[PDB]
RNA sequence: AUACAGUGAAACUGCGAAAAAUCAGUUAUCGUUUAUUUGAUAGUUCCUUUACUACAUGGUAUAACUGUGGUAAUUCUAGAGCUAAUACAUGCUUAAAAUCUCGACCCUUUGGAAGAGAUGUAUUUAUUAGAGUCUUCGGACUCUUUGAUGAUUCAUAAUAACUUUUCGAAUCGCAUGGCCUUGUGCUGGCGAUGGUUCAUUCAAAUUUCUGCCCUAUCAACUUUCGAUGGUAGGAUAGUGGCCUACCAUGGUUUCAACGGG
């Protein structure tokens, strides 16, 4: 299923011709993410819209990228990221733990999965709060 | 008016009153540029104070790089020209290997000329390519090999192109900016991450294998031919300590 | 008024804005000369 | 130049049709904008054959964010909206020799066409539109059966 | 002259006076002056029965002295508002000669005068000019949107530009005959038209052979939009009588017109060129040979 | 000096007066403005033009001024008439254009060419493009057409229109030169201002993450009146619930959220 809204999901400037006619419908764009990320045919093929996809969207990913692991996806459309990095201040003089936490946006071209690692890049912001961006597992 | 904590390459006496200079805009950026007050106030001494240093610009005694520029606060930064009419003299500012600007006093067929490092080469419009350089001449009709991070030899009469160092592994390179300031050599390794912090590596007389960011070099030409004459001795910083123990 | 002044600088203004063209499409030539040996080698 | 606050907006556009005027409002930097207030006419351009045409907009029959903005007639972008189709008629009478797609000819007889509106005449100071045809066509075919 | 047209502008002897100035303005600082007297004039029987014909020539266009001046066109509709359904027709015209909009709602008198001042004010505004583009492409626009309009824009354009002699066999006006001739064949009466658009080009043709590059260029344009008229239209009687001394001085020449002969050679155009006949000239004498070639053939 | 000419009151104009809370840094702006400086930047405004035209350059609408008063005071005033522009508002830019192809033919080319064809920018859309031999032994014979980015729907070009409209010099100081058609004829320099777009520059703007006291006889907080996301829109220099609709019911937290000084 692709149409779930009172508007048609449109990626704009992009649009076939009645005339002509390829198994296509739509002369679908797709980008490269770069730093080495590479787009999968299943997100090329996948006929979803994602206006805010970093391979087929309008945004593009650069500078930061960080790991992390699903906490959550209870959220529509966007997921939560779990960091527990080790941290040490010397008042302590023990390798404590502590734990950060993210949302970030997510596209229907990846399967999701509590638990498992994800890799994750920085990009305009998209949200209140998500300013990063899927990229790959 | 800000001033106080002035780029400290300058040297400015600090029993001087208590401001600075500001430079203006123009083709260089805030804290790697020198401008004419402090050039000739402190820095060769022509003039005692700046209103005599401005009264030594209004009458149009100074060129840099082929026009009047007739201002104080007129950021004249790397290594441009400086023709004085008078005292027949063409102070080319380049680097030292301390971090300060040296002069020189160049011939006038060397002075004739300038040289400098592009940024990006692009189609501007109605389908022209035009680079550009560090110093904002974005000049028209390249030769369509300039690459970026390149040096085009600008002819200073018109701003036309006479020659370009196509930069590649192994002719020889200035730097500029960063603790490894004033080196030349070009021939080690050459490095290219994926967003900066990559050299082209550095080989001299004692071989010191060094890196900067690529923001921070650029090319002058062939192996012991130089375009740009150089300051004392063609700046290596061996040791000062091995210099007191030879000499 | 018309002195001789005015008509001399739109005389001049017009000679600037022809002179200007023609060594702009003179060095749109010379790089179309140069794109033809570039081709060449 | 370019300071921040804290919370406030300001009051829409939300133009009409009938008695088209345009009000220039003053924009920080460049490109001192319009708003469009209560604009009666658009260019609208068709996407397969490339024509454009400004046409006397008739109204627009469908919002899909508020549907009172159908019942007060505001013309934002992507809406629904009826204009004259005889300009476009005319050119694909006298460029291809028909003198009349299935679903656009079903359409041309019937008087007017549907388009979808791609400026933002609140902000921008003109409105566009461009006539849909294929599978635009064939979701708005079925928002007008959603409407019935 | 100004004077006399300011006192009559603050003016029985007013009327016997203007009857003398419609003697006068039949027949033809003059142009304020025109202006002034027109201002005048818009606030008899038969010399008002001569003045409505001027003053829908006035408001049809401003053809002779000057080019479609704005405020010639709206003293010239307020003289035919105060001469002669007809408040709606006057409002619209009205908005007109203020044009978008207008056009927007515009889309038998009146239908007369609307295409006056129509053509009148955006008689070829300039080339491009950056809004005379956008206007001559409204006025194309409005022609082919609004039989007998398009009748009286032929009209007007042949009532711009005897005609024995130039259906049998002054340079700056023909140049400008010419660049009508151009813009009116630029759209997107028919028999009259033709007649007059051949002797606009025939004249053309025998004053570029006898400013020169300016009737080469209109010659040119001319010849090929005759080509385009004529590939869109489609009677071969005066078809023969044009196309006989033309394609007889491009006897030589033709080893635009090759696609005229190439397109009206393609049955009934078959017929219509073997009426003349230089083809295998034209066959011999490169794609733009090939085509005509492998078509003709 | 019968327009003024260096001097300059006043006034108009131009410019500038803008207790993770603060921050110290770091990252991006392929998510905005880009004023000032610096460098390149643009022949196109009338041709229903011979009963041939504003461009050797057109129009208001006023200050200072002059005059009448008020008033109790002055960084208070109302009326009237004058007079300017880089103020305001229009506005045409003379081989009507001009340049490059194709250049057949000649005469030999480094041409000169009759006629087959094209020509601004800005705004808002919708596209499209934007990815093995012959060998004078010397060379040639057709070769595989595109800028950059890690990354584009980038840059840019063309296409079909819409432009309440943009700009495309109605300006200024110095010298007065060359020409010959001796006419107030043709041309001509140095550079002040203003303007289109791009780059640079500084300046602003968010945004990334690393970092600060005492606390659980402080553990639940927030969806109210969007608290947390999606989709479309309003807006806005701009992304973004920053707001408006419909859908989902979330988010933060015991590692001390939330509160207390």
């Amino acid at each position: 299923t692709v149409q779930s809204e009172r508007a048609f999901q449109k990626q704009p400037h992009i649009f076939n011709n009645p005339k002509v006619k390829t198994s296509k419908r739509t002369k679908r764009w797709y980008k490269n993410a770069g730093l080495g990320f590479k787009t999968p045919k299943t997100a090329i093929e996948g006929s979803y819209i994602d206006k805010k996809c970093p391979f087929t969207g309008l945004v593009s990913i650069r500078g930061k990228i960080l790991t992390g692991t699903v906490v959550s996806t209870k959220m529509h459309r966007t997921i939560v990221i779990r960091r527990a990095y080790l941290h040490y201040i010397p008042k302590y003089n023990r390798y404590e733990k502590r734990h950060k936490n993210v949302p970030v946006h997510v596209s229907p071209a990846f399967r999701v999965q509590v638990g498992d690692i994800v890799t994750v890049g920085q990009c305009r912001p998209i949200s209140k709060t998500v300013r990063f961006n899927v990229v790959k597992v | 008016l800000k001033r106080l904590a002035a780029p400290h390459h300058w040297l400015l006496d600090k029993l001087s009153g208590c401001y600075a200079p500001r430079p203006s805009a123009g083709p260089h950026k805030l804290r790697e540029s020198l401008p004419l007050i402090v050039f000739l106030r402190n820095r060769l001494k022509y003039a005692l104070n700046g209103r005599e240093v401005k009264a030594i610009l209004m009458q149009r005694h100074v060129k840099v790089d082929g026009k009047v520029r007739t201002d104080t606060t007129y950021p004249a930064g790397f290594m441009d020209v400086i023709t004085l009419d008078a005292t027949n003299e063409n102070f080319r500012l380049v680097y030292d290997v301390k971090g300060r600007f040296a002069v020189h006093r160049i011939t006038d067929e060397e002075a004739s000329y300038k040289l400098g490092k592009v940024k990006k080469v692009q189609l501007g419009k109605k389908g022209v390519p035009y680079v550009v350089t560090h110093d904002g001449r974005t000049i028209r009709y390249p030769d369509p090999n300039i690459k970026v991070n390149d040096t085009v030899k600008i002819d200073l009469a018109s701003g036309k192109i006479t020659d370009f160092i196509k930069f590649d592994a192994g002719k020889l390179v200035y730097v500029t900016g960063g603790r490894n300031l004033g080196r030349i050599g070009t021939i080690v390794h050459k490095e290219r991450h994926d967003g900066g912090f990559d050299l082209v590596h550095i080989k001299d007389s004692l071989d010191n294998t060094f890196v900067t960011r690529l923001n921070n070099v650029f090319v002058i030409g062939e192996q012991g031919k130089p375009y740009i004459s150089l300051p004392k001795g063609k700046g290596i910083k061996l040791s000062i300590a091995e210099e007191r123990d030879r000499r | 008024l018309v002195t001789p002044q005015r008509l001399q600088r739109k005389r001049h203004q017009r000679a600037l804005k022809v002179r200007n063209a023609q060594a702009q499409r003179e060095a749109a030539a010379e790089y179309a000369q140069l794109l033809a040996k570039r081709l060449s080698e | 130049r370019k300071k921040r606050k804290f919370e406030l907006g300001r009051q829409p556009a939300n133009t009409k049709i009938g008695a088209k005027r345009i009000h220039s409002v003053r924009t920080r930097g460049g490109n001192k904008k319009y708003r469009a207030l209560r604009i009666e006419t658009g260019n609208f351009s068709w996407a397969s054959e490339g024509i454009s045409k400004k046409t006397r907009i008739a109204g627009v029959v469908y919002h899909p964010s508020n549907n009172e903005l159908v019942r007060t007639n505001t013309l934002t972008k992507a809406a629904i909206v009826q204009i004259d189709a005889t300009p476009f008629r005319q050119w694909f009478e006298a460029h291809y020799g028909q003198t009349l797609e299935s679903s656009v000819e079903s359409q041309f007889s019937a008087g007017r066409l549907y388009a979808c509106i791609s400026s933002r005449p609140g902000q921008s100071g003109r409105c566009d539109g461009y006539i849909l045809e294929g599978e635009e066509l064939a979701f708005y075919l079925r928002r007008l059966t959603a409407k019935k | 002259t100004y004077p006399i047209l300011i006192r009559n502008q603050a003016l029985i002897p007013q009327v016997a006076e203007n009857h003398f100035v419609d003697i006068a303005p039949f027949v033809y600082y003059k142009d304020e002056e025109d202006m002034e007297n027109e201002r005048v004039i818009t606030g008899v029987d038969r010399n008002v029965f001569l003045k409505t014909l001027s003053k829908f020539k006035n408001i049809k266009n401003v053809y002779s002295a000057t080019e479609l001046h704005d405020h010639l066109m709206v003293l010239l509709g307020s003289r035919n508002t105060d001469v002669q359904l007809d408040a709606l027709l006057a409002y619209k015209n009205p908005t007109l000669n203020k044009l978008l909009d207008d056009t927007l709602f515009k889309d038998e008198n009146g239908s007369q005068s609307i295409k006056a001042e129509d053509e009148k004010v955006v008689m070829p505004y300039v080339l491009r000019i950056f809004f005379g583009r956008a206007q001559v492409p409204p006025t194309s626009g409005q022609k082919r949107s609004r039989v007998i309009s398009v009748l009286p824009n032929f009209k007007k354009p042949y009532i711009n530009d005897r005609l024995d002699y130039n259906y049998f066999f002054k340079a700056t006006l023909k140049t400008i005959r010419r660049m009508t001739g151009f813009v009116n064949i630029v759209n997107s009466r028919t028999n009259f038209p033709l007649h007059t658009n051949s002797v606009l080009q025939p004249l053309i043709y025998s004053i570029a052979m006898a400013s020169t590059e300016e009737v080469h260029l209109r010659k040119m344009a001319s010849n090929l939009r005759q080509q385009g008229l004529k590939c869109l239209s489609s009677v071969g009687n005066t078809f023969d009588w044009s196309t006989s001394m033309e394609d007889i001085y491009a006897v030589v020449v033709k080893p635009n017109l090759q696609q005229p002969s190439s397109l009206l050679r393609l049955y009934w155009a078959h017929n219509p060129s073997l009426y003349q006949f230089a083809t295998a000239t034209a066959l011999m004498d490169q794609h733009v040979k090939e085509a005509v070639i492998g078509p003709i053939i």
